[PDB]
């Protein structure tokens, strides 16, 4: 999991600012990383298995959209 | 518009993606990667908004993990009751 | 500030919903002739040449 740590602190700060957040605990960084992983896991799973369902080898924006609709409902 | 760097993000998406594809890396439309990233950012920004309302409600201006944790549980109730 | 809390949460959820629906309508198309990222290497063809996705151009054509 050296990759989730590649999601940087400044990125997390920008995201929080965009959300209206004036200040954060230093503990927010891992919290956020953990939330992002779970999101991406749910959505990517649906995306690729959909691509596979369609007998394709390239994940398309329409595959991602299918997965967003699924996770949306859920 | 995008807030996360695309490269680190796509490495993560690739890492996650491979678990479902028998150790074979499926390729991605550039637009699939952007769709995914925009959607993740929208999600996190929404979560931050929700979390921060709880911060302000506690009488604070500093966001803590407990505020985030709590905003997740509330989204879960919204999703489950409505 | 409790009554006002819920109201803000309701507003917040709605903005998110509208936003996700704009995202879904915007991306739900083929984009048939757009670049495919080679995930094994995280690179893709640009008019400029071969580029790293989110990174520097690595081969000039």
């Amino acid at each position: 999991r050296d990759n989730i740590q590649g999601i940087t602190k400044p990125a997390i700060r920008r995201l929080a600012r965009r959300g209206g957040v004036k200040r954060i605990s230093g503990l927010i960084y891992e919290e956020t990383r953990g939330v992002l992983k779970v999101f991406l896991e749910n959505v990517i799973r649906d995306a690729v298995t959909y691509t596979e369902h369609a007998k394709r080898k390239t994940v398309t924006a329409m595959d991602v959209v299918y997965a967003l609709k699924r996770q949306g409902r859920t | 518009h995008l807030l996360i760097r695309k490269l680190p993000f796509s490495r993560l998406a690739r890492e996650i993606c491979v678990k479902f594809t028998r150790g074979v890396d499926f390729n991605w439309q550039a637009q699939a990667l952007l769709a995914l990233q925009e959607a993740a950012e929208a999600f996190l920004v929404h979560l931050f908004e929700d979390a921060y309302l709880l911060t302000l409600h506690a009488g604070r201006v500093t966001l803590f993990p407990k505020d985030v944790q709590l905003a997740r549980r509330i989204r879960g109730l919204e999703e489950g009751l409505g | 500030e409790d009554d006002q809390l819920l109201q803000k949460l309701r507003a917040s959820r709605r903005r998110f919903q509208r936003r996700m629906q704009r995202l879904i309508e915007k991306y739900n198309q083929p984009f048939e002739d757009t670049p495919v990222v080679q995930m094994a290497t995280l690179t893709y063809e640009t008019p400029q040449g071969l580029r790293i996705w989110g990174g520097r151009l690595i081969k000039e054509r």
